[PDB]
């Protein structure tokens, strides 16, 4: 059992989802999520004529403003009978010290706890922008879909009427499919990221390769953000106009590991859209009575007294972002 | 057993204060529950102030080129006024107004000791019963933590806003909690005013430069708690067992194979053995009433006994172990066991007055280090506001204004406990030795006997006076 | 056990700066824990410096043909001088302002003790509140590292930079890390100034040549922190198996072969005799209440018992291995237990006065060797202020001037912790026979009694005169 | 976490069953009730001859002694999350504390404890003076049957025969019914106690209506039990010699509420019926090593370090009261 | 308020059982009036006008 | 590295996953060679043979 403030990482790597769509934190003192309470987008045209002025402005009354946060609290042991991840000859001595090992062993545990809540989190973040309908479900908990409100022309399809690998792989252009699906965006498309064989039958096409530009020609800081997480997002290069991305992550579940991407997928729309990260209470009687009921993350090392004389560390959170606009991008399926 | 209590390796400054709370808190439980520390505390106050704390001014006259006597008569009218400043009957001279002067040294002694520091403030107290509106006030040691109980900070630190280089500037003094159910609000307080006014004194041991807190208790005392812990569960646990007694009943019966078999077919369908012998077996035991003492025999029907064999029988050890650590603390927290539980094993002459005038001449030293401090705090803020009232004259030829050199004319002595008495024969050789050789002076003469020169020499005049007039023989 | 704590075989320079941070950190670690440092550290204190630390200055008269009464007059005038000086109420000698000349001292010596080095740095203060604008502020030897914390160099080695032949000519200041968050940044600090005044003073005892750190004390502590560790573990173990009890339940059942048969035929298809035989036995332990004292004998049906069976039962022999060892190290790091935990044991006379005698006089040779230094260092930087502020005036007749005599010039001594006291009858015999035989001179005669000649002649002078006018007897 | 102190109400207002027929307490250290080893009633006749003095006379082995007590151990939180009961205006600034509204929630919680305790002990009081029979039983928990013993001629019906319903409202007089039921009671009758509307056709009939006294008359105090609980106990008033009453108690179970009583229901009976409260062992390591095996209930105030790690009251209690009489009471269906 | 737990230990922490809906607009009436002093005033009967 | 537990209690104690093959031989090597002076050696230029 080490304090509270041991919970130094300096590591936060999420890839490009919650860090640059998501960015707009919301922790709560309350359970769940009240859409009717955030502001989001503020009622911002009119004026007041010049004599006077009008009524008060408030949060306007979002619609739905209920729903259920992941509160995850998982948590692992640290207990000192493990031969740890030695980095080279760093005086395996300290090891040898059950403090050091104890120490380095809660920061190693607590990282595998806040990389596996990240990665939950970008599981849902694929839900989210790709289908608007998030799956908030567990055993021993009921089924909550949290939808966002993805309209049909954001999941309009290839496959339906010609397909891209029922074209010419030579002639055709699936830029005029490019423009096609991001007109009805709500805004303009900067990132064309696909799932791997999406754009290889993307780039099937000869005008893509003779359109596309393979040189830096740095456009923003989405180079700089691809030289941080080097891993699984891969800046193919220009196809012009627009940025040409590939991701390419993969979640490790309970047995087997495979792709968070689907098969063939497509989001249209752009790097600033707005995404909600609203965080409900968190059920620690230490949180509560230290104020850490509204906050992104809460860790302890703690020991217990019995049957499971032991000690653990605990990992508690209650994540339940979202797209603030789901007509911002354009989800579709590919050939 | 190092898991219930946990040092870190660092400075240990930031080894410390992150578990500050903890280990005060243990040191709070102990103190309360143990007599030791009562004892402790108890003797230090009666070797560091014992009776009183005199106050002794001694402006540098050399220095400031004021003469001797005129410093001696103005030290005079200032004595005078102090003493008849701080004799007050009705425990007026705190803002808590329920301490004299004797109790403010008495808890600044026993905090400092506690905690390692000490907090008082100079206060302008409006009660007219006094010619001098300053009280002082102690402040808790719970008070000062960063506002609102955040953690330590760049500049602001466990409480106190310091700058990059250390100088202590000012404090948040959280509210009080008592009851026990008052919020607290941090309040800012500096350490002293601008013109050299001691405002809050803040005085505190630092081991280490940075440091902001002063020593601990507990953080060595954890081993009597486990000590003391063990000893009263063996000794509970030897009592208990020194004649713990099974009284079953077991018979010749065990024909080995047909016992078997019997209990074999009882098992799968012959209960009626079992029964007709239980019965049998209670028919016995009714008939028998089959009584040890003046208690019933509990009752065992036969082939079923308790094995009360036991682990070794080598003495415990337990004497020369406590006698060891009991020796072992005990000129490690400093105060010597056998007085501060008061053995009489087998101590000698030359034990005793040498074990006497060391923990003695140790005891001027803890004195001297932790009490001048705070009686030379309050006398320069008494000073002050002596001044300001035009209560003592201070001398014409000034070299230096009393603003300027209030260290120069706030100089000052004070006396602790009263006059030493450990063998007799010892004081009374020295005392004649010195008096013929002339090798003691006013000054250490009186710090030796607790008295003073004026005083005994006037006394001695009214002495030899009485004597003759009355027929006596000076 | 060798394991965990490794000697190289080398040069003890060599040998300790590599491991520097390991040992310093247990060193912090076991004095943090463990009283005994404590207790070495104040007894030091108390022997060394004890109430205070006297400044005596004695310009070299005889050798700058400076009159002997010129250089006395000039004395008194610096030592008024330097008491004023020193006395300051408002802890303001230092950069931190907390701490007087008093606790430079402590500081100091306990960190030259320590770490075997103190880091003294003549700055000049601001504050217009004393005359004199020289302030020394002791820096942490955390900060002494090369730049960025680069391993040992040519010439940049462990913080210090050096010429070949070894000379140090300045310091690599790391940044202090309080808070625990600040980064270090190393900043140049030359030893010395080229006119020879003393801007680094860096006091450290070199074991052999080449040497640029001081001594440890862990390197020679590890032992008591396992031994303690193994006396401790070694109690609680015998504490808790004096009366360890097994209670179990055997019967006489055991048919050998039968038994044997019955537990196969279980295995095989026949577990309801198993079955049947556990409800007996259930039924059994419930009839019967099979209970021993205030608690349950825990469930055994027959057959099974545990086999506590011990070790060898010889006294540990810890007692005599402990007082051996106590004995051993004590008179290892110095100072002897017989008072460092304060045992009477046996001990006898001439026991109490050798051995009070010898520690007394290695004591003044400890305060001799790391007293003096820091004294002399920090008399010489006040003394060219001085000369600096024309405070003091210097001989007309200066065969050599101050910035060329300074050791010279600046020559003094100081005095250390009060008048000795052991038995009394000792002190009193050596001081008649030495004014009756004229063998002890003024400046000896201060030295062993803690006074001075001067003043006490005047005192005497006042003793006579003020018994002659109020009738006393002189 | 508080101490056991902490248990202060000063509120004993059980419905005058369990302080006025039931005051019989018997807390063992014993699990079972062993009415052999209770002495009840006492063998109180016989004397000796004026010579010598006889045999010893025991407690006289009650034939059945063996039943489970209802061990109900009951818990709450006092997560200091809510706002409080606030009597009105004094001073919020103490709720406010975390210390305050922690123990006087504590003292909130532990009051709803042996309310419910107690509301679960009305009703089998009710079960026991109504039938006779007491159902021991919860889920994972076997039913036992616990039976005082009541009568045939204690479960005499009005419906048979001839209706209170069925006869005339305006000259036929209940009261021979009255004495009818009361003869085989073992005892006088001194109270009428009905539920509501079995009082109501009660006094349907005018001889009922012109018989009875609403004066108050103040016979005992019972008029001074019904000022303290006037809430559902109700002094109808005198019938002449007999007192008049209505309990129309109410018990609010897991989503709905109900009354105690039945629809049409009488006990006729003393008011000094003897009732005994034999309580079974509590199973609180608490209890056992400070000798609380034997008493009536067991609060505590405990903090759980760990998976559940929260701070909890902590009521225990095992109540197994029945009617040493069951013909005292003869119970009565009505029309 | 119903579940029990076994004879051996205990089971898991009960909370407020999450209220299905659980946002609407309280009715915040803030209203106010004058009491300018140029009424004469309700008189109860003859207490010194 | 995935699942989570219900905002009631935790779940149960996780694992090192069990490895389905653990035993493999690893390739002890212990070489070694003479450093007999009796060698001219690789010399450095002219660092003062």
């Amino acid at each position: 059992a080490q304090l509270l403030a041991a919970n130094e990482q300096k590591f936060k790597f999420d890839p490009l989802f919650l860090r640059l769509f998501f960015r707009e934190s919301y922790p709560f003192t309350t359970e769940k999520v009240y859409l009717s309470q955030i502001p989001g987008l503020v009622n911002m045209a009119l004026y007041v004529s010049p004599i006077v002025s009008g009524e008060v402005i408030r949060s306007r009354g979002g619609s739905t403003s209920e729903f259920t946060p992941g509160y995850v609290k998982p948590k692992h042991e640290v207990n000192p009978q493990m031969t740890l991840r030695r980095l080279p000859d760093e005086d395996p001595q300290n090891l040898a010290d059950p403090a050091y090992r104890r120490r380095r062993i809660i920061m190693q545990n607590m990282r595998d706890e806040e990389l596996a809540i990240a990665q939950v989190e970008e599981m849902q973040a694929v839900s989210a922008v790709l289908k608007g309908k998030y799956t908030m479900t567990g055993e021993a908990f009921d089924p909550v879909e949290v939808d966002m409100g993805r309209s049909e022309e954001n999941n309009i399809t290839q496959s339906g009427g010609t397909e891209w690998s029922k074209r010419d792989k030579s002639t055709y252009d699936p830029t005029d499919d490019i423009e096609a699906y991001a007109l009805n965006a709500s805004g303009v498309v900067n990132i064309i990221v696909f799932d791997p064989k999406g754009w290889a039958l993307f780039r099937s096409f000869k005008a893509v390769k003779e359109k596309l530009d393979t040189r830096r020609g740095s456009n923003s800081e989405l180079e700089t953000a691809v030289k941080d997480l080097g891993k699984a997002v891969s800046y193919k290069g220009m196809y012009g106009d627009v940025a040409i991305v590939v991701y390419s992550g993969q979640y490790v579940e309970n047995g087997v590991k495979k792709n968070f991407l689907p098969d063939n997928t497509m989001v249209l729309g752009n790097t600033q859209a707005r995404g909600l990260r609203t965080y409900g209470c968190i059920q620690d009687a230490d949180a509560q009575r230290e104020g850490i009921n509204a906050s992104a993350r809460y860790p302890k090392n703690w020991v217990t007294t019995g049957d499971p004389a032991r000690e653990f560390t605990m990992i508690q959170s209650a994540p339940l972002m979202l797209l603030a606009d789901p007509d911002e991008f354009v989800s579709v399926q590919l050939a | 057993q190092l898991r219930s209590w946990n040092p870190p390796s660092e400075s240990v400054d930031a080894a410390l204060l992150p578990n500050f709370t903890r280990g005060n808190a243990r040191a709070d439980d102990l103190v309360r529950n143990n007599g030791y520390a009562a004892n402790a505390i108890q003797l230090h106050q009666d070797h560091i102030v014992g009776s009183f704390f005199r106050l002794s001014h001694r402006p540098s006259w050399r220095y400031l080129g004021i003469g001797e006597e005129e410093a001696r008569a103005f030290s005079r009218e200032v004595e005078a006024a102090w003493k008849e400043f701080a004799e007050d009957d009705c425990c007026c001279i705190d803002v808590e107004r329920k301490r004299t002067f004797t109790m403010m040294i008495r808890e600044g002694v026993a905090m400092h000791a506690f905690n390692g520091e000490l907090f008082v403030q100079a206060t302008w107290d409006t009660s007219s019963s006094r010619l001098f509106r300053t009280q002082f006030r102690m402040v808790s040691p719970k008070r000062i933590s960063n506002p609102n109980n955040t953690g330590d900070s760049r500049n602001c630190r466990a409480g106190v806003q310091i700058n990059d280089s250390g100088a202590a500037l000012g404090y948040y003094v959280s509210e009080d909690g008592y009851p026990g159910w008052m919020p607290q609000k941090w309040t800012w307080i500096p350490r002293e005013l601008p013109g050299g006014r001691a405002s809050f004194i803040h005085v505190f041991e630092p081991v280490e430069d940075g440091q902001t807190r002063g020593a601990n208790v507990f953080y060595s005392v954890m081993e009597q708690m486990k000590m003391l812990d063990t000893l009263q569960n063996t000794q509970l646990q030897s009592a208990i067992v020194k004649a713990m007694y099974a009284a079953t009943i077991e018979s010749e019966l065990d024909t080995q194979s047909a016992m078997d078999f019997i209990l074999g077919a009882n098992s799968q369908e012959q209960r009626e053995r079992l029964t007709g012998w239980i019965g049998e077996i209670a028919a016995y035991y009714a008939a028998a009433p089959v009584r040890l003492g003046g208690a019933k025999v509990p009752h065992l029907m036969p082939g079923d006994s308790l094995n009360l064999q036991t682990a070794q029988d080598t003495d415990n050890g337990y004497s020369v172990f406590e006698q060891s650590l009991l020796r072992y603390i005990a000129a490690g927290l400093g105060v010597s066991y056998e007085q501060l539980s008061r053995n009489y094993a087998q101590m000698s002459y030359s034990t005793a007055r040498a074990s006497a005038n060391e923990s003695w001449a140790y005891f001027m030293g803890r004195r001297k280090f932790v009490a001048s401090r705070q009686a030379s705090q309050m006398f320069l803020c008494w000073l002050e506001e002596a001044i300001v009232r035009r209560v003592v004259t201070l001398p014409s030829k000034a070299r230096f204004s009393f603003q300027e050199a209030r260290s120069a004319w706030g100089n000052c002595d004070w006396i602790g406990s009263g006059r030493m008495a450990i063998d007799g024969l010892k004081e009374v050789q020295e005392a004649v030795m010195l008096i013929e050789a002339g090798l003691s002076t006013y000054e250490k003469e009186c710090a030796k006997r607790g008295d003073d020169y004026q005083e005994i020499f006037a006394q001695q005049v009214r002495e030899t006076m009485e004597r003759r007039a009355a027929g006596l023989k000076p």
